[PDB]
């Protein structure tokens, strides 16, 4: 077989506003969601963001740690400088 | 005339200069800070790594009672913010919508009514309306304060399985909404592209708790409560990275929002008063502000050390970045 899907769904709301479906789990850091991002669109980690109800997600917290539930959505956005 | 006072850039800075100028000119907020009412907010004293609020309140107090054509520097601001968030420390140019995420965040910490932030349920026996105000509540319990007065709203989410039919609903507080750029395209058609039905199929076929199986599924924003101060962030930012530099046509006035509501309202008509311009490329670009004077509503261009009057005409540009608009 293969290995399990993650036990939780969310959505990113990516560049263009289409959204992709992650399969996480709330121990999951914002890193880990950063790498599977990448793997769906394409864009260097140490470009995303993510905001969350306000907050931008930081690297070396979970997911749990923002009270991120199932089907909530992440927005995606880069930088302009 | 009022709060014209120029910000120096400290080596570029010019994306702090840009926000601290919207923030200024959001009236609420300003007031909160001319009136020292947060003082009664803060429910102990600061020191030198900790006196953000303290700072931000000065450095607006100062703005507002400047003479024309003075420049302050934020220099002790930009001190506590950096010490707030460490990505904010030197002199690289940083982006105005991640400095206003982690501003506001450290205000609102620093003024939140909760003190000690309690440590879910299964709402389906009750009505949307009802589960939306049930999670607003729980998120106050949480997150309470006069800067979420002014910035806060709720999105709904809902995810319809095309198979069973079941729509699964889940309530995000938000701050801003960052809006695609869709399709002269307006600002209307970026907030119906944000809202639009959202096929999830193929590799984003979620998985259907009811069906346990993945499904294609249905996803669909609405805006279950619209906050005082609407923050709007367009996503300037191309696959093929790079900027995109497309014009968005948004109203200065009668911004109307009720289409996009989970209910019937009357309260979602929007008035601009500030916007964030970034010129340039990617990297090596410049942040403006055009805002309106929240007493005289006429409009100015923030520059950095130099405010200039300008027409309402003149608003409206390529280089829009963030808007901040009103209840009307
Ligand atoms: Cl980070
Ligand atoms: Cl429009
Ligand atoms: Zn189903």
């Amino acid at each position: 077989g293969l290995v399990p899907r993650g036990s939780m769904q969310i959505f990113v709301n990516t560049l263009s506003g289409k959204h992709i479906t992650l399969e996480v789990e709330p121990s999951d850091t914002i890193e880990n969601v950063k790498a599977k991002i990448q793997d769906k669109e394409g864009i260097p980690p140490d470009q995303q963001r993510l905001i969350f109800a306000g907050k931008q997600l930081e690297d070396g917290r979970t997911l749990s740690d923002y009270n991120i539930q199932k089907e909530s959505t992440l927005h995606l956005v880069l930088r302009l400088r | 005339a009022q709060g014209l006072a120029g910000l120096r850039n400290l080596g570029n800075t010019c994306f702090m200069n840009s926000i601290l100028q919207c923030l200024s000119n959001t009236r609420e907020l300003r007031d909160y800070c001319l009136q020292r009412l947060y003082m009664r907010d803060l429910h102990h004293g600061s020191n030198a790594h900790t006196a953000l609020v303290e700072e931000f309140a000065k450095l607006i107090q100062t703005i507002w009672t400047s003479s024309p054509n003075d420049v302050v520097s934020p220099s002790e601001f930009k001190t506590q913010i950096q010490r707030y968030a460490p990505r904010f420390v030197g002199y690289n140019q940083q982006d105005a919508q991640e400095f206003l995420r982690f501003l506001l965040d450290g205000l609102h910490n620093e003024v939140n009514r909760v003190t000690l932030r309690p440590k879910p349920e299964n709402l389906d026996h009750l009505p949307d309306d009802e589960k939306g105000r049930q999670m607003w509540r729980k998120y106050l319990e949480r997150e309470d304060s006069r800067i979420g007065d002014l910035f806060v709203g709720q999105l709904k989410s809902s995810l319809t399985c095309t198979d069973c039919g079941y729509c699964s609903t889940v309530f995000d507080p938000f701050w801003d909404l960052s809006l695609p750029i869709a399709k002269e395209v307006t600002l209307m058609d970026c907030m119906r592209l944000f809202t639009k039905e959202d096929v999830l199929d193929g590799d984003e076929k979620p998985t259907c708790c009811r069906c346990r199986g993945r499904k294609r599924c249905i996803k669909k924003f609405s805006i279950q409560r619209f906050p005082k101060i609407l923050v709007l962030h367009l996503k300037r930012f191309s696959e093929s990275t790079s900027k995109l530099t497309t014009f968005v046509n948004f109203p200065l006035r009668d911004l109307d929002l009720r289409e996009f509501a989970s209910e019937n309202t009357n309260h979602a008509v929007y008035n601009l008063y500030a916007v964030s311009n970034h010129s340039g490329t990617t990297m090596g670009g410049h942040y403006t502000a055009y805002c309106r004077s929240p007493g005289t509503g006429e409009w100015h261009t923030f520059n950095d050390s130099s405010v200039t009057p300008m027409s309402s005409s003149q608003v409206r540009t390529s280089d829009a970045y963030l808007l901040f608009y009103e209840l009307a």
